[PDB]
Protein backbone atom coordinates (compact mmCIF):
# COMPACT_ATOMS: atom_id res chain seq x y z
CA UNK A 1 0.00 0.00 0.00
CA UNK A 2 2.46 2.70 -1.49
CA UNK A 3 0.86 4.80 -4.35
CA UNK A 4 4.03 6.45 -4.79
CA UNK A 5 6.94 3.70 -4.53
CA UNK A 6 5.28 1.26 -7.40
CA UNK A 7 4.84 4.47 -9.03
CA UNK A 8 8.30 5.32 -8.70
CA UNK A 9 9.73 1.90 -9.98
CA UNK A 10 11.15 2.09 -13.61
CA UNK A 11 10.04 -1.11 -16.28
CA UNK A 12 13.35 -1.42 -18.26
CA UNK A 13 13.52 -5.67 -17.70
CA UNK A 14 17.37 -5.08 -17.48
CA UNK A 15 17.77 -3.68 -14.26
CA UNK A 16 14.68 -5.28 -12.41
CA UNK A 17 16.19 -8.59 -12.02
CA UNK A 18 19.67 -6.75 -10.81
CA UNK A 19 17.83 -5.33 -8.00
CA UNK A 20 16.11 -8.41 -7.17
CA UNK A 21 19.57 -10.01 -6.75
CA UNK A 22 20.53 -7.00 -4.21
CA UNK A 23 17.66 -5.07 -2.79
CA UNK A 24 17.22 -3.43 0.97
CA UNK A 25 14.52 -4.71 2.75
CA UNK A 26 12.80 -2.78 5.33
CA UNK A 27 13.44 -5.10 7.94
CA UNK A 28 15.96 -5.67 10.21
CA UNK A 29 17.71 -8.92 11.27
CA UNK A 30 18.78 -6.99 14.12
CA UNK A 31 15.89 -6.21 16.80
CA UNK A 32 13.66 -8.60 18.41
CA UNK A 33 10.59 -7.62 16.18
CA UNK A 34 10.32 -6.40 12.64
CA UNK A 35 11.40 -2.83 13.99
CA UNK A 36 11.12 -1.04 10.26
CA UNK A 37 14.57 -0.66 8.88
CA UNK A 38 17.06 2.31 11.13
CA UNK A 39 18.25 4.74 8.20
CA UNK A 40 21.70 4.26 9.30
CA UNK A 41 22.60 0.45 8.45
CA UNK A 42 22.04 -1.97 4.93
CA UNK A 43 20.34 -5.41 4.51
CA UNK A 44 20.84 -6.56 0.77
CA UNK A 45 18.31 -8.36 0.97
CA UNK A 46 16.76 -10.60 -2.07
CA UNK A 47 12.79 -9.87 -1.41
CA UNK A 48 10.64 -10.95 -5.04
CA UNK A 49 7.91 -9.99 -3.35
CA UNK B 1 19.97 -28.46 -13.41
CA UNK B 2 23.92 -27.66 -12.79
CA UNK B 3 24.62 -27.59 -16.46
CA UNK B 4 22.62 -24.44 -16.30
CA UNK B 5 24.10 -22.58 -13.97
CA UNK B 6 26.92 -22.55 -16.48
CA UNK B 7 25.45 -22.29 -20.22
CA UNK B 8 23.18 -19.38 -19.79
CA UNK B 9 25.80 -16.47 -19.38
CA UNK B 10 27.98 -15.41 -22.23
CA UNK B 11 31.28 -14.84 -22.32
CA UNK B 12 32.99 -11.32 -22.18
CA UNK B 13 36.14 -11.04 -24.28
CA UNK B 14 39.28 -12.83 -24.13
CA UNK B 15 42.99 -12.11 -23.57
CA UNK B 16 46.24 -14.40 -23.75
CA UNK B 17 47.69 -13.39 -20.50
CA UNK B 18 45.10 -15.23 -18.35
CA UNK B 19 46.65 -18.70 -18.46
CA UNK B 20 44.43 -20.07 -16.41
CA UNK B 21 44.93 -24.17 -17.99
CA UNK B 22 44.33 -27.32 -16.79
CA UNK B 23 47.68 -29.72 -15.86
CA UNK B 24 49.07 -29.79 -19.38
CA UNK B 25 46.17 -29.12 -21.94
CA UNK B 26 42.52 -27.65 -21.51
CA UNK B 27 41.85 -23.80 -20.55
CA UNK B 28 39.41 -22.98 -17.60
CA UNK B 29 36.07 -20.79 -17.77
CA UNK B 30 34.55 -20.95 -14.68
CA UNK B 31 34.00 -19.94 -11.04
CA UNK B 32 31.74 -21.08 -8.79
CA UNK B 33 32.48 -20.13 -5.07
CA UNK B 34 30.07 -21.97 -3.06
CA UNK B 35 29.77 -23.21 0.94
CA UNK B 36 31.76 -25.24 2.17
CA UNK B 37 28.97 -27.78 2.76
CA UNK B 38 27.26 -27.18 -0.49
CA UNK B 39 30.92 -27.81 -1.88
CA UNK B 40 30.92 -31.29 0.11
CA UNK B 41 27.84 -33.16 -0.79
CA UNK B 42 28.16 -31.89 -4.25
CA UNK B 43 31.10 -33.44 -5.54
CA UNK B 44 30.73 -36.15 -3.30
CA UNK B 45 27.98 -37.57 -5.82
CA UNK B 46 27.67 -35.72 -8.36
CA UNK B 47 30.53 -34.99 -10.12
CA UNK B 48 34.36 -35.85 -11.40
CA UNK B 49 37.61 -34.33 -10.99
CA UNK B 50 40.85 -33.07 -12.87
CA UNK B 51 42.54 -31.13 -10.43
CA UNK B 52 46.00 -29.16 -9.55
CA UNK B 53 46.08 -26.95 -12.21
CA UNK B 54 48.70 -24.32 -13.57
CA UNK B 55 47.76 -20.56 -13.10
CA UNK B 56 50.26 -17.67 -12.47
CA UNK B 57 51.28 -16.74 -9.48
CA UNK B 58 52.45 -13.42 -10.29
CA UNK B 59 50.01 -10.78 -10.10
CA UNK B 60 48.57 -9.37 -12.84
CA UNK B 61 50.85 -7.05 -14.80
CA UNK B 62 51.54 -3.54 -14.29
CA UNK B 63 50.14 0.25 -15.01
CA UNK B 64 52.85 2.63 -14.68
CA UNK B 65 52.38 6.62 -15.50
CA UNK B 66 55.51 6.56 -17.05
CA UNK B 67 56.67 9.32 -19.37
CA UNK B 68 54.04 8.43 -21.97
CA UNK B 69 51.68 8.74 -19.62
CA UNK B 70 53.08 11.33 -17.46
CA UNK B 71 53.79 14.54 -19.97
CA UNK B 72 50.32 14.03 -20.73
CA UNK B 73 49.67 13.72 -17.10
CA UNK B 74 49.96 16.86 -15.58
CA UNK B 75 50.38 18.52 -18.74
CA UNK B 76 47.28 18.25 -20.22
CA UNK B 77 45.17 16.32 -17.85
CA UNK B 78 45.03 13.50 -20.33
CA UNK B 79 45.51 9.70 -19.76
CA UNK B 80 45.73 6.52 -22.24
CA UNK B 81 46.37 3.57 -21.15
CA UNK B 82 49.50 2.06 -23.21
CA UNK B 83 50.00 5.20 -24.98
CA UNK B 84 53.25 3.83 -26.42
CA UNK B 85 51.69 1.32 -28.78
CA UNK B 86 48.69 3.19 -29.69
CA UNK B 87 50.83 6.54 -29.41
CA UNK B 88 52.91 4.67 -32.20
CA UNK B 89 50.32 2.44 -34.21
CA UNK B 90 48.54 5.42 -34.94
CA UNK B 91 51.53 7.52 -35.77
CA UNK B 92 52.27 4.88 -38.58
CA UNK B 93 48.33 4.63 -40.01
CA UNK B 94 48.62 8.45 -40.49
CA UNK B 95 51.50 7.26 -42.83
CA UNK B 96 49.55 3.85 -43.82
CA UNK B 97 38.98 -0.76 -33.81
CA UNK B 98 41.16 -3.33 -34.61
CA UNK B 99 43.66 -2.49 -32.44
CA UNK B 100 44.67 -6.17 -31.85
CA UNK B 101 47.64 -5.48 -29.44
CA UNK B 102 45.03 -5.13 -26.18
CA UNK B 103 47.37 -7.52 -24.03
CA UNK B 104 49.43 -10.17 -25.58
CA UNK B 105 53.20 -9.57 -25.11
CA UNK B 106 54.38 -12.03 -22.91
CA UNK B 107 52.55 -14.76 -21.48
CA UNK B 108 54.34 -14.43 -17.78
CA UNK B 109 55.42 -17.15 -15.59
CA UNK B 110 52.67 -19.96 -14.39
CA UNK B 111 53.13 -22.42 -11.58
CA UNK B 112 51.17 -24.86 -10.08
CA UNK B 113 48.80 -24.64 -7.47
CA UNK B 114 45.94 -26.97 -5.54
CA UNK B 115 43.28 -26.12 -7.97
CA UNK B 116 39.38 -28.03 -8.27
CA UNK B 117 38.33 -28.37 -11.91
CA UNK B 118 34.91 -30.09 -12.80
CA UNK B 119 33.43 -31.19 -16.19
CA UNK B 120 30.65 -29.60 -16.03
CA UNK B 121 28.73 -31.30 -19.13
CA UNK B 122 31.46 -28.92 -21.89
CA UNK B 123 32.89 -26.67 -19.78
CA UNK B 124 36.09 -27.19 -17.87
CA UNK B 125 34.86 -25.49 -14.57
CA UNK B 126 36.67 -24.21 -11.81
CA UNK B 127 35.51 -24.58 -8.54
CA UNK B 128 36.43 -23.87 -5.33
CA UNK B 129 34.48 -23.27 -1.30
CA UNK B 130 36.13 -20.84 0.82
CA UNK B 131 35.53 -20.22 4.60
CA UNK B 132 38.64 -21.83 5.62
CA UNK B 133 40.39 -20.35 3.43
CA UNK B 134 39.89 -16.69 3.97
CA UNK B 135 37.21 -15.70 5.74
CA UNK B 136 37.87 -18.02 8.77
CA UNK B 137 38.24 -16.46 12.47
CA UNK B 138 37.22 -13.19 11.94
CA UNK B 139 34.06 -11.08 12.45
CA UNK B 140 32.98 -10.37 8.73
CA UNK B 141 30.25 -12.43 7.60
CA UNK B 142 30.43 -14.93 4.44
CA UNK B 143 28.88 -13.59 1.64
CA UNK C 1 55.79 -20.06 32.08
CA UNK C 2 55.82 -21.86 28.39
CA UNK C 3 55.86 -21.13 24.59
CA UNK C 4 53.87 -22.20 21.91
CA UNK C 5 52.56 -18.37 21.59
CA UNK C 6 53.00 -18.89 17.83
CA UNK C 7 50.58 -19.28 14.97
CA UNK C 8 51.40 -18.64 11.02
CA UNK C 9 49.43 -17.49 8.04
CA UNK C 10 49.46 -16.39 4.35
CA UNK C 11 47.27 -16.35 1.83
CA UNK C 12 47.89 -16.12 -2.21
CA UNK C 13 47.86 -17.84 -5.21
CA UNK C 14 44.19 -18.01 -5.75
CA UNK C 15 44.24 -14.73 -4.64
CA UNK C 16 45.04 -13.59 -8.31
CA UNK C 17 42.90 -16.01 -9.51
CA UNK C 18 39.10 -15.06 -9.04
CA UNK C 19 40.48 -11.48 -9.36
CA UNK C 20 40.71 -11.97 -13.08
CA UNK C 21 42.32 -9.21 -14.08
CA UNK C 22 44.36 -6.12 -12.39
CA UNK C 23 45.70 -2.28 -13.40
CA UNK C 24 47.96 -1.75 -10.05
CA UNK C 25 49.42 2.34 -9.36
CA UNK C 26 46.03 4.18 -9.21
CA UNK C 27 47.70 7.88 -8.90
CA UNK C 28 45.73 10.76 -7.94
CA UNK C 29 42.55 10.23 -10.63
CA UNK C 30 39.24 11.46 -10.99
CA UNK C 31 37.75 9.80 -14.01
CA UNK C 32 38.64 6.54 -15.73
CA UNK C 33 36.66 5.95 -19.02
CA UNK C 34 36.41 2.37 -21.30
CA UNK C 35 33.90 2.53 -23.89
CA UNK C 36 33.15 -0.61 -25.97
CA UNK C 37 32.57 -0.64 -29.87
CA UNK C 38 30.41 -3.86 -31.15
CA UNK C 39 28.93 -4.28 -34.07
CA UNK C 40 25.70 -6.51 -35.07
CA UNK C 41 26.04 -7.81 -38.39
CA UNK C 42 22.55 -8.00 -40.08
CA UNK C 43 21.18 -10.77 -42.60
CA UNK C 44 20.06 -10.14 -45.70
CA UNK C 45 16.24 -10.63 -45.64
CA UNK C 46 14.74 -11.39 -48.93
CA UNK C 47 11.23 -10.19 -50.15
CA UNK C 48 9.42 -7.01 -49.10
CA UNK C 49 10.53 -6.59 -45.70
CA UNK C 50 12.48 -2.84 -44.77
CA UNK C 51 15.84 -2.83 -45.29
CA UNK C 52 18.18 -3.71 -42.78
CA UNK C 53 20.93 -0.83 -42.30
CA UNK C 54 24.85 -1.95 -40.89
CA UNK C 55 24.06 -0.93 -37.71
CA UNK C 56 26.80 0.41 -34.95
CA UNK C 57 26.87 0.24 -31.85
CA UNK C 58 28.84 2.37 -29.23
CA UNK C 59 29.03 3.25 -25.55
CA UNK C 60 30.80 3.79 -22.54
CA UNK C 61 31.26 3.16 -18.76
CA UNK C 62 32.55 4.70 -15.64
CA UNK C 63 34.48 3.68 -12.75
CA UNK C 64 33.67 3.10 -9.31
CA UNK C 65 35.88 3.76 -6.29
CA UNK C 66 34.81 2.24 -3.47
CA UNK C 67 38.44 2.18 -1.39
CA UNK C 68 39.20 0.31 1.56
CA UNK C 69 40.34 0.73 4.73
CA UNK C 70 43.21 -0.44 7.45
CA UNK C 71 44.21 -0.76 10.99
CA UNK C 72 45.88 0.85 13.38
CA UNK C 73 48.09 -0.83 15.83
CA UNK C 74 51.43 1.21 17.86
CA UNK C 75 51.24 1.62 21.77
CA UNK C 76 53.64 3.80 23.68
CA UNK C 77 57.66 3.91 23.94
CA UNK C 78 57.81 1.37 20.76
CA UNK C 79 59.26 3.83 19.04
CA UNK C 80 61.34 5.45 22.12
CA UNK C 81 63.72 3.47 24.31
CA UNK C 82 64.04 3.82 28.52
CA UNK C 83 70.38 -1.90 24.80
CA UNK C 84 68.13 -5.05 25.27
CA UNK C 85 67.63 -4.61 21.49
CA UNK C 86 67.24 -8.55 21.03
CA UNK C 87 64.45 -8.35 22.64
CA UNK C 88 63.30 -4.82 22.44
CA UNK C 89 63.35 -5.02 18.44
CA UNK C 90 61.83 -8.36 18.67
CA UNK C 91 58.90 -6.46 20.00
CA UNK C 92 59.26 -4.41 16.71
CA UNK C 93 59.32 -7.67 14.85
CA UNK C 94 56.31 -8.85 16.21
CA UNK C 95 55.18 -5.87 15.72
CA UNK C 96 56.19 -5.82 11.78
CA UNK C 97 54.31 -9.26 11.61
CA UNK C 98 51.27 -7.08 12.62
CA UNK C 99 51.96 -4.97 9.43
CA UNK C 100 52.41 -8.33 7.64
CA UNK C 101 49.27 -9.33 9.44
CA UNK C 102 47.13 -6.00 7.94
CA UNK C 103 49.08 -6.88 4.55
CA UNK C 104 46.98 -10.08 4.53
CA UNK C 105 43.96 -7.52 5.38
CA UNK C 106 44.31 -6.64 1.36
CA UNK C 107 44.42 -10.07 0.04
CA UNK C 108 41.64 -10.90 2.14
CA UNK C 109 39.58 -8.75 1.72
CA UNK C 110 40.22 -8.75 -2.23
CA UNK C 111 37.73 -11.43 -2.92
CA UNK C 112 35.50 -9.88 -0.54
CA UNK C 113 35.19 -6.73 -3.00
CA UNK C 114 34.73 -9.53 -5.81
CA UNK C 115 31.51 -11.02 -3.87
CA UNK C 116 30.07 -7.61 -2.94
CA UNK C 117 29.79 -6.57 -6.39
CA UNK C 118 29.97 -10.45 -8.64
CA UNK C 119 26.37 -10.53 -6.47
CA UNK C 120 25.06 -7.00 -7.76
CA UNK C 121 25.74 -8.05 -11.22
CA UNK C 122 23.46 -11.11 -10.60
CA UNK C 123 19.58 -11.95 -10.87
CA UNK C 124 18.63 -14.87 -9.25
CA UNK C 125 18.51 -18.73 -11.62
CA UNK C 126 14.86 -18.89 -12.15
CA UNK C 127 14.54 -15.37 -13.55
CA UNK D 1 34.23 2.34 -26.47
CA UNK D 2 33.82 5.93 -25.70
CA UNK D 3 36.92 6.81 -27.38
CA UNK D 4 37.09 5.52 -30.30
CA UNK D 5 40.59 6.01 -31.42
CA UNK D 6 41.37 3.63 -28.46
CA UNK D 7 39.12 0.63 -29.23
CA UNK D 8 41.57 0.33 -32.88
CA UNK D 9 43.23 -1.69 -30.39
CA UNK D 10 41.10 -4.31 -29.06
CA UNK D 11 43.29 -5.52 -26.38
CA UNK D 12 41.24 -8.02 -24.97
CA UNK D 13 38.51 -10.75 -26.05
CA UNK D 14 35.20 -9.58 -27.85
CA UNK D 15 34.13 -13.01 -26.38
CA UNK D 16 30.59 -13.79 -25.22
CA UNK D 17 28.75 -12.66 -28.42
CA UNK D 18 25.07 -12.39 -26.44
CA UNK D 19 22.40 -9.57 -27.44
CA UNK D 20 24.05 -6.82 -26.16
CA UNK D 21 21.75 -3.86 -23.93
CA UNK D 22 18.60 -6.39 -24.11
CA UNK D 23 20.80 -7.35 -21.18
CA UNK D 24 20.54 -4.91 -17.92
CA UNK D 25 21.99 -1.88 -19.67
CA UNK D 26 23.99 -1.40 -16.93
CA UNK D 27 26.82 0.05 -19.04
CA UNK D 28 27.15 3.75 -18.33
CA UNK D 29 27.37 4.32 -21.57
CA UNK D 30 26.69 2.53 -24.58
CA UNK D 31 25.60 3.36 -28.27
CA UNK D 32 23.50 1.04 -30.48
CA UNK D 33 24.82 2.03 -33.94
CA UNK D 34 23.99 0.87 -37.18
CA UNK D 35 26.70 0.58 -40.07
CA UNK D 36 27.73 4.51 -39.86
CA UNK D 37 27.32 7.79 -37.61
CA UNK D 38 29.20 10.86 -38.15
CA UNK D 39 30.09 11.15 -34.43
CA UNK D 40 32.44 8.08 -35.19
CA UNK D 41 34.73 10.64 -37.32
CA UNK E 1 70.13 57.15 -38.35
CA UNK E 2 72.00 53.54 -37.31
CA UNK E 3 71.99 52.28 -40.51
CA UNK E 4 68.53 51.47 -43.27
CA UNK E 5 69.21 47.53 -42.96
CA UNK E 6 67.70 44.64 -41.38
CA UNK E 7 68.44 41.13 -40.71
CA UNK E 8 64.87 39.60 -40.21
CA UNK E 9 64.65 35.73 -39.19
CA UNK E 10 62.64 33.27 -41.23
CA UNK E 11 59.36 31.43 -39.49
CA UNK E 12 58.97 28.68 -36.97
CA UNK E 13 56.75 26.02 -36.71
CA UNK E 14 55.53 23.07 -34.73
CA UNK E 15 53.15 20.10 -36.25
CA UNK E 16 51.54 17.15 -34.22
CA UNK E 17 54.50 14.55 -35.11
CA UNK E 18 56.20 12.29 -32.00
CA UNK E 19 53.30 11.99 -29.63
CA UNK E 20 51.62 14.84 -29.59
CA UNK E 21 48.80 13.28 -31.96
CA UNK E 22 48.26 10.35 -29.36
CA UNK E 23 47.80 12.71 -27.31
CA UNK E 24 45.16 14.85 -29.23
CA UNK E 25 43.10 11.55 -30.67
CA UNK E 26 43.42 9.44 -27.53
CA UNK E 27 43.94 12.11 -24.68
CA UNK E 28 42.40 15.37 -24.84
CA UNK E 29 45.85 18.23 -23.75
CA UNK E 30 48.28 18.53 -26.04
CA UNK E 31 51.61 20.14 -24.67
CA UNK E 32 53.49 21.91 -27.20
CA UNK E 33 56.88 21.24 -27.10
CA UNK E 34 56.09 17.90 -25.43
CA UNK E 35 59.07 15.71 -26.15
CA UNK E 36 61.67 18.16 -24.17
CA UNK E 37 59.24 18.34 -21.58
CA UNK E 38 58.09 14.40 -21.26
CA UNK E 39 62.00 13.46 -20.82
CA UNK E 40 62.41 16.03 -18.24
CA UNK E 41 59.89 14.86 -16.27
CA UNK E 42 61.46 11.18 -16.38
CA UNK E 43 64.90 13.09 -15.97
CA UNK E 44 63.77 15.54 -12.76
CA UNK E 45 62.52 12.84 -10.03
CA UNK E 46 66.29 11.54 -10.28
CA UNK E 47 67.88 15.43 -9.96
Amino acid sequence: FTAADITAKHRCLERLIVETGSAVSTATAASDVQFKRPPGCRELVEDPC
Amino acid sequence: WLVDLTTATQPSVAVPRLTHADTRGRPVDGVLVTTAAIKQRLLQSFLKVEDTEADVPVTYGEMVLNGANLVTALVMGKAVRSLDDVGRHLLDMQEENRETLDELESAPQTTRVRADLVAIGDRLVFLEALEKRIYAATNVPYP
Amino acid sequence: CNTLSLVRFLELGLSVACVCTKFPELAYMNEGRVQFEVHQPLIARDGPHPVEQPVHNYMTKVIDRRALNAAFSLATEAIALLISLHRQLRAIQQLARNVQAVLGAFERGTADQMLHVLLEKAPPLAL
Amino acid sequence: GYRYAAAMVPTGSILSTIEVASHRRLFDFFAAVRSDENSLY
